């Protein structure tokens, strides 16, 4: 069900970004007996163990099969000396950039619907037994300003039949998005994804602020243990903020579940002005 | 109306939920990624 692509089938037109994971390209895909399809091409550059490659693949089989409006399907994969994930291009780009650059074109309706859409997508993956491990606004993509999609850059994990946890080996990691148990113990679960959902949501409501701004990531585990958390966004009523905060409870199982997050944000989205007060959105 | 009052709209870096035992835990080695002078400020090395 997952398409294995030959290198001849596709070409990288442009660089779109780099990072720990590797590099993203603007690209063009020609399927074999054909149409040109504008695609993104993620080239993973971590020198993988066998353990690591097996894990990426398993994640890839799942992503290939996804059929949900709010998650990007893996269109194909090209394994050589490097893994390349091929995916439909989103020209609008990522949601972090959008809220920074187009703050003024964003009301309460847009924001709570984004919250629902991400929850739905994240719930879909949880039903697929996939720990995403990398939810941030830097990895939610805008199909269109009403419709947003979650993606992966190879870091997600499929949990086996009787597994609740994934224990990571050490790597380059987004400290300020991570749940505390992922930093102290490198443990990743659906509930640690919930934590990072909260942070994602904070970013949206603060129109792209840098979380824990001016506190070095080295100090994050401390301040969390002492009960410090991201502050209440200016536009947020208490009802919304308290939802975000519950995601950052110390006990992972006590946090909300994406199911509850959908139902909750969906109610709010039927009367947005009640729950987010944004200037000029009256 | 339950909106936070900040001086001139300015958020503090954090806000405390202490002494609530759900948020208070009742110190690993984090290193930046720097090729000259930070090619990525969101990710860090996490070691024991």
């Amino acid at each position: 069900l997952l398409r294995i692509l030959k290198e001849t089938e596709f070409k990288k037109i442009k660089v779109l970004g780099s990072g720990a994971f590797g590099t993203v390209y603007k690209g063009l895909w020609i399927p074999e007996g054909e149409v040109k399809i504008p695609v993104a091409i993620k080239e993973l550059r971590e020198a993988t163990s066998p353990k690591a490659n097996k894990e990426i693949l398993d994640e890839a089989y799942v992503m290939a099969s996804v059929d949900n409006p709010h998650v990007c399907r893996l269109l194909g994969i090209c394994l050589t000396s490097t893994v390349q994930l091929i995916t439909q291009l989103m020209p609008f780009g990522c949601l972090l950039d959008y809220v920074r650059e187009h703050k003024d074109n964003i009301g309460s309706q847009y924001l709570l619907n984004w919250c629902v859409q991400i929850a739905k997508g994240m719930n879909y993956l949880e039903d697929r037994r996939l720990v995403h491990r990398d939810l941030a606004a830097r990895n939610v993509l805008v199909k269109t300003p009403q419709h947003v999609k979650i993606t992966d850059f190879g870091l997600a994990k499929l949990l086996g039949a009787e597994e609740k946890e994934y224990h990571a080996e050490g790597g380059k990691v987004p400290i300020k998005w991570m749940a505390l148990e992922s930093i102290l113990h490198r443990i990743y679960t659906h509930q640690s994804d919930v934590w990072s959902y909260g942070v994602t949501v904070w970013e949206l409501m603060t129109f792209g602020s840098k979380p824990y701004d001016g506190i070095p990531a080295s100090e994050i585990s401390s301040i969390l243990e002492k009960g410090e958390r991201l502050p209440q966004p200016p536009i947020c009523t208490i009802d919304v903020y308290m939802i975000m905060v519950k995601c950052w409870m110390i006990d992972a199982d006590s946090r909300p579940k994406f199911r509850e997050l959908i139902i909750e944000f969906s109610k709010m989205a039927r009367d947005p002005q009640r729950y987010l007060v944004i200037q000029g959105d009256e | 109306k339950s909106l936070p009052s900040y001086l001139n709209g300015v958020m503090p870096p954090t806000q405390s939920f202490a002494p609530d035992p759900k948020y208070v835990s009742s110190v690993p080695c984090i290193l930046p990624i720097i090729e000259n002078g930070k090619v990525c400020s969101t990710h860090y090395y996490l070691l024991p």
